[PDB]
């Protein structure tokens, strides 16, 4: 059985960073070269195990997380980094098993005039812990207090990313996904051929 | 709940969406200037309505924020730049009658045209029928005529209008806590806050006057050999001893003395430096030389030139059915959007101008890490001076033997070098005296210093004091002759021109000191050398997050403007002077007149 490479990495819609989606995997024989003539991964980086070692090793579970970022900001998605997308959307714990794959997709996420259909998260009270998500819709009152309209010091927390073609290439799309695998003293799901 | 941390969250929304309409409006900018048509006009205008409604609406929320309770520097420098209270502090009526004011004096200068007697179609507009007979001409009855003429119907239309203008500006300086307009101008060159490095708005005053003091004594010189050519041009229409007639300076208003230098050359037998015609011959074209500008950039340490610049620049004039302004400029649309717009020739002014407007687009390349109301120069200044060392140092003989473009077999003579140095003297000296002359006459009439019935002969004075320039026909006071300048009229300050040529000459000493030149400044190249170019891109960098002073001092080591580079640049020259003068008198006398 193939495995669903060309399910996840070839999806129509990818969602937004705030509302990320997890996937998980059943048996499967990983074989990557199915994806080779068809796109180049403009990142490509794991942390506890080398790449090239992924054909003789077989993981317990693993997951898929896909998103959509900015091109400065996939820097940021690294065990022990800080900023906007790593305290308030997505985190990553220290002790990290995973690989991390990010490539450039503005011929189809961008266009002459803008799109604004990705949204993420700028204001929140507390930083994140690993593997959350956050799915409020409040108005963030700065110092804790109580307000029920949209005005003055009163800010909603969601504002959207704007993507123009002509735009240079630390503001042009990304499109990223984080695949987490477990080793646990249970039968192996996914094997290498 | 501090106000400090309430005010962070405010600019970054501040910032966030700044970027977005400055981006918008930048766009229809560039598709208007590229492509002209109605509607690209109709969609600019909408453009840039909307971000002066937005940027108005975000100025009158700000303020809530008092400015006495933050540390932050950073905060601070960008509360106040967004504070400021612009015209909408007069009430409704006033600013109506102000905006109405500008807009006719605008049309009127742009619009007026003038003709002679006995021809009543034939009338000439100034651009291009004034300048031309300004520029070119050599009888003296017909530069008189166009002098008066231009100067006596549409100066005329021009003082009752100026009158109120300026006291309507006055006011509005007097209700943003400021000593005048004059104050408001000079408010540019202030900082204050940190130790060590503070400057007073009054202090600019000063040392300009300290540094003109100094220049005097050349200035003078140049002044006395110009008159003494001119005696051979018009035989007997200059005395020996007096000033130098105003309608015989080359240009309308004696701002450049550029177009005399074809009746003042020393050695004529001698031409000067051309390199067009071996352009022409090795198939040069536009691309080229962007190409080689990038390399002469690279060569420094500085980075080069992403693909944008390169896919969506235009180059070459589109021609055909399309008009675009062919204006030489540098975008920075934001974003990671840099472009540039010319008309490219195959020429060697072209070649100069390509490095100067490169040096504008890796200016502006250097700060783009800084948040959106710091993006820009330290001062009024210095933008344009980074643009003119690179024009400066790309034009010596020694650089263009490299590039393969000079034969190797030529050798320079001093002649030459005499020649190269009075034609750079006759554009960047003969400049200052009359910049200085202006501003201060403005300084002091919005002072209360000049009364209104004393500003003509106020004006024809300091002519006669510092600048050394005479009137051919006695002025009433119904005349507005400063009025005529586009500058004056459309509400634009005038120093900059002086603290821009003066840091220019500063930051070259500086940079060749680092490049282990040996000889005159005046043959001095930056190429390989990565010393240079990381001197140069510490300042760069900084962009307005930091006072102009330490942005100074971290290239020439000083805290202050100084004049002694010029004079080191220009000392050949004026030992030069100083022996052919020798049977001259230097020096002038106000007494004297063409008409007494
Ligand atoms: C800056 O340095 C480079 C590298 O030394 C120079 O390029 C060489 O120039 C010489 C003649 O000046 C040529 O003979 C070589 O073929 C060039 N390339 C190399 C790799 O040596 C360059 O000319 C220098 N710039 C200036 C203005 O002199
Ligand atoms: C210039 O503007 C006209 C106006 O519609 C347009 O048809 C034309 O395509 C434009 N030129 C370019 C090169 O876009
Ligand atoms: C001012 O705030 C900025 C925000 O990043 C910070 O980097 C800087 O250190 C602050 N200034 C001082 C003096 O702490
Ligand atoms: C002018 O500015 C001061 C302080 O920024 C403010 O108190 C005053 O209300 C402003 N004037 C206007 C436009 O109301
Ligand atoms: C600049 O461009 C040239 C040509 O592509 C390249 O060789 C060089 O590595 C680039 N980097 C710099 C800043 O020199
Ligand atoms: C140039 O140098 C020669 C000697 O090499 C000298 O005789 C001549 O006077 C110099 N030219 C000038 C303008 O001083």
């Amino acid at each position: 059985n193939l495995c669903p490479f060309g399910e996840v990495f070839n999806a129509t819609k990818f969602p937004s960073v705030y509302a990320w989606e997890r996937k998980r995997i059943s048996n499967c024989v990983a074989d990557y070269s199915v994806l080779y003539n068809s796109t180049s991964f403009s990142t490509f980086k794991c942390y506890g195990v080398s790449a090239t070692k992924l054909n003789d090793l077989c993981f317990s579970n693993v997951y898929a997380d896909s998103f959509v970022v900015k091109g400065d900001d996939v820097r940021q998605i690294a065990p022990g980094q800080t900023g906007v997308i790593a305290d308030y959307n997505y985190k990553l714990p220290d002790d990290f098993l995973g690989c991390v794959l990010a490539w450039n997709t503005n011929s189809k996420d961008s266009s002459i005039a803008g799109n604004y259909n990705y949204l993420y998260r700028w204001v929140r009270r507390s930083k994140l812990n690993p593997y959350e998500r956050d799915l409020s819709n409040d108005i963030y009152s700065p110092g804790g207090q109580s307000c029920s309209a949209v005005g003055p010091n009163c800010y909603n927390p969601l504002r959207p990313y704007g993507f123009f073609t002509t735009a240079g290439v630390g503001h042009q799309p990304y499109r990223v996904v984080v695949l987490s695998f477990e080793l646990l003293n249970a039968p192996a799901t996914v094997c290498g051929p | 709940s501090t106000i400090e941390e309430q005010a962070k969250t405010f600019l970054d929304k501040f910032n966030h969406e700044a970027e977005d309409l400055f981006y918008q409006s930048s766009l229809a900018s560039w598709n208007y200037n590229t492509n002209i048509t109605e509607e690209n006009v109709q969609n600019m205008n909408n453009a840039g309505d909307k971000w002066s409604a937005f940027l108005k609406e975000q100025s009158t929320l700000a303020q809530m924020y008092p400015l006495q309770e933050i540390q932050n520097l950073t905060v601070k420098l960008q509360l106040q730049a967004l504070q400021q209270n612009g015209s909408s502090v007069l009430s409704e009526d006033k600013s109506k009658r102000l905006n109405t004011i500008l807009n006719t004096m605008s049309t009127i200068y742009s619009t007026g045209k003038v003709c002679n007697p006995d021809n009543p179609q034939e009338c000439l507009l100034l651009e291009p029928g004034l300048n031309e007979i300004m520029a070119n001409s050599l009888d003296y009855n017909e530069r008189l005529w166009a002098w008066e003429s231009w100067r006596s119907e549409v100066g005329k239309q021009l003082r009752p209008l100026y009158e109120e203008y300026v006291v309507l500006k006055n006011e509005m300086a007097r209700a943003n806590h400021y000593e005048d307009y004059g104050d408001y101008w000079r408010g540019d060159y202030e900082v204050n806050g940190v130790d060590g490095y503070d400057y007073s708005r009054g202090q600019l005053i000063e040392d300009v006057e300290h540094t003109f003091e100094e220049i005097k004594p050349l200035y003078e010189h140049l002044h006395a050999y110009v008159r003494a050519k001119l005696m051979n041009a018009y035989p007997s229409y200059i005395s020996p001893i007096g000033c130098l007639p105003a309608h015989l300076l080359g240009d309308m208003w004696g701002r450049f003395w550029t177009n005399l230098y074809s009746l003042t050359v020393p050695f004529g037998q001698k031409p000067n430096i051309d390199v067009t015609d071996a352009m022409v011959d090795q198939a040069w074209d536009a691309q080229r030389i962007f190409k080689e500008a990038e390399k002469f950039f690279v060569s420094v340490g500085l980075p080069n030139m992403t693909q944008g610049f390169w896919e969506n620049s235009m180059l070459t004039d589109p021609g055909n059915v399309q008009k675009a302004v062919c204006h030489p400029t540098a975008w920075d649309l934001g974003k990671g959007d840099f472009r540039i717009l010319m008309c490219t020739k195959v020429t060697m002014d072209d070649f100069l101008t390509a490095h100067h407007e490169m040096g504008h687009i890796q200016y502006d390349m250097a700060y783009a890490a800084q948040p959106f109301l710091l993006r820009n120069g330290a001062n009024e200044g210095f933008h344009e001076a980074v643009g003119e060392i690179m024009s400066l140092s790309a034009a010596t003989p020694k650089h263009l033997k490299s590039i393969g473009l000079l034969s190797p077999d030529f050798q320079e003579d001093n002649e030459t070098e005499i020649n190269f140095l009075l034609k750079q003297a006759l554009t960047i000296v003969g400049t200052l005296p009359f910049t200085y002359m202006l501003e201060k006459w403005r300084w002091m009439v919005f002072k209360g210093e000049i009364p209104k019935d004393q500003w003509m002969k106020k004006w024809w004075e300091m002519k006669r004091e510092i600048v050394g320039v005479v009137e051919p026909v006695p002025h009433d006071e119904t005349y507005c002759d400063p009025a005529s300048l586009f500058h004056v009229s459309n509400d634009y300050s005038f120093i900059r021109y002086y603290t821009r040529t003066l840091y220019q000459f500063q930051f070259q000493e500086a940079l060749c000191q680092a490049a282990k030149h040996e000889g005159p400044l005046h043959k001095c190249d930056i190429s390989n050398s990565t010393e240079a170019g990381q001197k140069l891109f510490n300042m760069l960098r900084l962009g307005k997050s930091e006072p102009w002073t330490l942005a100074l001092e971290n290239v020439v080591g000083a805290k202050n403007m100084n004049v002694r580079p010029l004079l080191n640049y220009f000392e050949p020259l004026f030992t030069w002077l100083k022996d052919q003068n020798k049977n001259s008198f230097v020096g002038w006398s106000t007494d004297w007149s063409p008409y007494a």
